[PDB]
């Protein structure tokens, strides 16, 4: 199979989805990790290693910052490498 | 007052010496210091060329003198920038001040060395 | 409002823009102890300035006809014993980087020897502390693209350039990640 | 052991008479302009 069609076509699949699709209920999810409350509230150093110090807004109309394209494209690679490597199975001598 | 002469007071000389660079208000230090660096340089790299001690060298002579005005580009890039250093430690032109030579002689080497570069892509 | 890493992000509140280079860059939060953080500054410049000359000298080195490779340059046999040469340089570095501490510790910027800043020449200010970072993050990332590009390609730098430009779409790390048995098999 | 390399002069030559001196002199000449506080 072509790498290229494949790894690519798997990624913006998983990326179409997860913007259009689950990104409503990805983030009603998120929320409800609101519900618990914060980590920590301190002062200290090792403290605020626990804070979401940098905030990673988006233009995007949707809200589908960088953390969510590393996400989503993630698991286009994943499968679409997981296609490639089962498709390569056929015609193997030996294996 | 000071003795009034042609020379040091009349029409043509004073707008021609308004239109030279140093005297051209209203541009960025940095890009004075370009327009500056590159006459200078182009120019320097003639005299080294055709009376440097490898002029006879066919083809040596034209490396070698463009390399020395290279230099020498370098050395007086150096000498803008100790004098701002000195001169400006604490008006009207944003040149003279220690922020505005400081760009001066940054843009000076930049532009000295295009002219040096550009003086020898002249010949080959 | 200065310029940030990501359009549209506003900078972290610990990072001011006091610190040149300040382009509020800090996605992990390493930088938010004060203590820390003047620490860093002051390594990051080092790592840049060692780079800077590294980078200077693999390029100087090559542009000048020396051999072998930068990556080989151990190999070779100087004039002193590669025995004597370790203990004349950690006695070196151990005096020039110790003192280098000490007047970091007392004044808090950089210096040379007992002089805390070096600055003979006098040229100092804003301007020249931003383009010091700048150039030697530019040096810091290009090092490790020689030391990649040897893996891969084990080529010196400028060979590499000459080779992109003369074929571009032909050589690339495309054609290097695929084609190891090839260059590695010469 | 001692016997530097056969490169040395060309080095230490230039590195003497045209660096450190332009080092030197820049350093020199900015100290003395140098106003007090
Ligand atoms: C600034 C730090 C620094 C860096 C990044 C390198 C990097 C390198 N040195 Mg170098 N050296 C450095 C400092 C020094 N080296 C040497 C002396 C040597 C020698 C003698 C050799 C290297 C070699 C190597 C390479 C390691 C290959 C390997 O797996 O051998 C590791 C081998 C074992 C662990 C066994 C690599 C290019 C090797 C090389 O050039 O390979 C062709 C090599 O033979 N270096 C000295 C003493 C003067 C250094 C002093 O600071
Ligand atoms: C800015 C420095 C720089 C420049 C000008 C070049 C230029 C070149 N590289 Mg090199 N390279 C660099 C950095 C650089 N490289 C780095 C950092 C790495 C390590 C990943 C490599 C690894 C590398 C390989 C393995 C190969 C090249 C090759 C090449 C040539 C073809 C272009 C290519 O394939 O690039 C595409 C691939 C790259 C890895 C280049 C990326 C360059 C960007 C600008 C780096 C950006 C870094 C970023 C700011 C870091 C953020 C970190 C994050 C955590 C915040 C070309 C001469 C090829 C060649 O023909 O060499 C002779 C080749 O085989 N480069
Ligand atoms: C020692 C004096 C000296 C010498 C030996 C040279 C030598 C040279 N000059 Mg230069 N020049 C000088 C002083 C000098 N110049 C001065 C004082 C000025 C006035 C600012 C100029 C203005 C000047 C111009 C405008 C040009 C040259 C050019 C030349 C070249 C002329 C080649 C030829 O055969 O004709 C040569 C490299 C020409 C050049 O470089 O052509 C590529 C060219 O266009 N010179
Ligand atoms: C004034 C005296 C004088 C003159 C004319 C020369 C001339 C020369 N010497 Mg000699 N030299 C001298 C004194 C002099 N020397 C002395 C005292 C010593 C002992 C220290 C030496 C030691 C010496 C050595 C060791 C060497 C020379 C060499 C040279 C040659 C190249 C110099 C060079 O690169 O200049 C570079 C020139 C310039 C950067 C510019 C010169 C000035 C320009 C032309 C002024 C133009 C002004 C303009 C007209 C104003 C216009 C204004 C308008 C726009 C309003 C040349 C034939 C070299 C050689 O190979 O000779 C064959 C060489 O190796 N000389
Ligand atoms: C020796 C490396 C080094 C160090 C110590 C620093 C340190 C610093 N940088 Mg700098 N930086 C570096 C290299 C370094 N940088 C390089 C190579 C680049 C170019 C990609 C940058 C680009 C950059 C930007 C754009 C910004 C900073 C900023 C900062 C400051 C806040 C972040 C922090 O606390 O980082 C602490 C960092 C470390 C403790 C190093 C951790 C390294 C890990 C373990 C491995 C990384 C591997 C890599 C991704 C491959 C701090 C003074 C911000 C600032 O305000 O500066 C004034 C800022 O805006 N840096
Ligand atoms: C991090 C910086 C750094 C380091 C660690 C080295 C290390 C080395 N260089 Mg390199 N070099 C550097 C910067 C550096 N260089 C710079 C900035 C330049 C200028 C472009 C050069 C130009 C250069 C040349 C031309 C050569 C080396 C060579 C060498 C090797 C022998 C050095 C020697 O005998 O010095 C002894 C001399 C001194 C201590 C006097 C220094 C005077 C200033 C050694 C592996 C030589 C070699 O064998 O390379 C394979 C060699 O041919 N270097
Ligand atoms: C882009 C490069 C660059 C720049 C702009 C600066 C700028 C600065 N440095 Mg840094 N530095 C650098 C590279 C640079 N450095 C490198 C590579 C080293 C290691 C040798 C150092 C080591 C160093 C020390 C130890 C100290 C500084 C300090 C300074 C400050 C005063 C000196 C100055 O203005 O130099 C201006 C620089 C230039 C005009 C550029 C010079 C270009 C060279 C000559 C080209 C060499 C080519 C090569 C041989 C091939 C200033 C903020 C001092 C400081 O922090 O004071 C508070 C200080 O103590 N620097
Ligand atoms: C005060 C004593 C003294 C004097 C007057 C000279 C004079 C000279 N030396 Mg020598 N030198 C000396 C001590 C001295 N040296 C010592 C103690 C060493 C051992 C490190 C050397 C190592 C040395 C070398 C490697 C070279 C010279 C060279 C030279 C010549 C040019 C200057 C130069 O490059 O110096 C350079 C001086 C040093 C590197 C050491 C200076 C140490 C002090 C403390 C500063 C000149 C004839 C050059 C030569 O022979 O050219 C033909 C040359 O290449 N010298
Ligand atoms: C120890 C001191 C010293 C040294 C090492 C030199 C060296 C040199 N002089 Mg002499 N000179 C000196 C003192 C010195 N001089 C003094 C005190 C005076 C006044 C009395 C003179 C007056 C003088 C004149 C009038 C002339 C020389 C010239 C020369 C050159 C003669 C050999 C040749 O053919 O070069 C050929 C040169 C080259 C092929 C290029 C060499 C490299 C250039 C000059 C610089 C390159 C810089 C680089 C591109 C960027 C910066 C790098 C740096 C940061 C490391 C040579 C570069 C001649 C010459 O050609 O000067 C340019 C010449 O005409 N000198
Ligand atoms: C702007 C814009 C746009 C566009 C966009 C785009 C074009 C994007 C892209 C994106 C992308 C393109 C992304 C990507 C990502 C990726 C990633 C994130 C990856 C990851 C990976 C991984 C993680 C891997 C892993 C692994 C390995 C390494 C080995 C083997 C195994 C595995 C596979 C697992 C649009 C028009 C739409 C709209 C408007 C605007």
């Amino acid at each position: 199979l072509d790498p290229q069609i494949v790894i690519s076509g798997s990624t913006a699949a998983f990326l179409a989805i997860g913007r259009f699709v689950f990104l409503g209920y990805q983030r009603r999810e998120a929320n409800f990790d609101s519900t618990v409350g914060p980590k920590t509230t301190g002062a200290t150093y090792f403290d605020d290693l626990q804070k979401n110090s940098t905030i990673f807004a988006t233009n995007d109309p949707a809200g589908f910052n960088i953390i969510d394209v590393a996400g989503w494209g993630a698991l286009g690679h994943a499968v679409g490498f997981a296609v490639l490597a089962i498709n390569s199975l056929q015609g193997a001598n030996l294996s | 007052g000071m003795l009034e002469t042609p020379v040091t007071s009349a029409p043509i000389v004073a707008t021609y010496l308004s239109n030279l660079p140093a005297y051209r208000t209203g541009v960025a230090p940095v890009l004075r210091g370009v327009e500056i660096g590159l006459a200078h340089g182009f120019l320097l790299a003639g005299p080294f060329i055709k009376l440097g001690p490898l002029r006879n060298v066919p083809e040596t002579a034209e490396i070698a003198g463009s390399l020395s005005a290279a230099g020498l580009v370098l050395i007086l890039a150096l000498c803008l920038s100790i004098y701002g250093s000195a001169q400006f430690q604490s008006a009207r032109d944003p040149l003279f001040s220690a922020d505005g030579w400081s760009e001066f002689a940054a843009g000076f080497l930049v532009g000295g060395e295009a002219g040096v570069a550009w003086a020898y892509v002249c010949t080959q | 409002a200065r310029p940030t890493w990501l359009p549209g992000l506003n900078p972290p509140a610990h990072l001011k823009g006091a610190l040149a280079g300040d382009n509020g860059f800090d996605p992990l939060g390493l930088g938010q102890d004060e203590g820390r953080l003047k620490w860093y500054a002051e390594a990051e410049k080092t790592n840049g300035r060692w780079a800077m000359m590294a980078v200077a000298g693999i390029l100087g080195q090559e542009l000048l006809g020396v051999t072998p490779a930068w990556w080989e340059a151990g190999a070779k046999e100087y004039d002193i014993p590669a025995q004597a040469l370790t203990p004349i340089e950690f006695i070196v570095m151990g005096f020039l980087e110790i003192k280098r501490y000490q007047g970091f510790k007392q004044t808090g910027t950089s210096g040379f020897i007992n002089s805390f800043p070096f600055d003979p020449a006098g040229m100092n200010s804003p301007s020249m502390a931003t383009k010091e970072v700048k150039n030697g993050r530019l040096a810091m990332v290009a090092f490790i693209g020689f030391c990649v590009q040897a893996l891969a390609t084990r080529t010196q730098p400028i060979e590499g350039l000459t080779a992109h430009l003369a074929d571009p779409f032909g050589k690339n790390i495309t054609y290097y990640l695929t084609h190891l048995p090839e260059t590695l098999g010469s | 052991p001692f016997v530097p390399p056969s490169w040395a002069p060309s080095v230490f030559v230039p590195l003497t008479g045209l660096v450190l001196p332009a080092i030197a002199m820049a350093t020199l000449f900015v100290y003395i302009e140098k106003e007090a506080p």
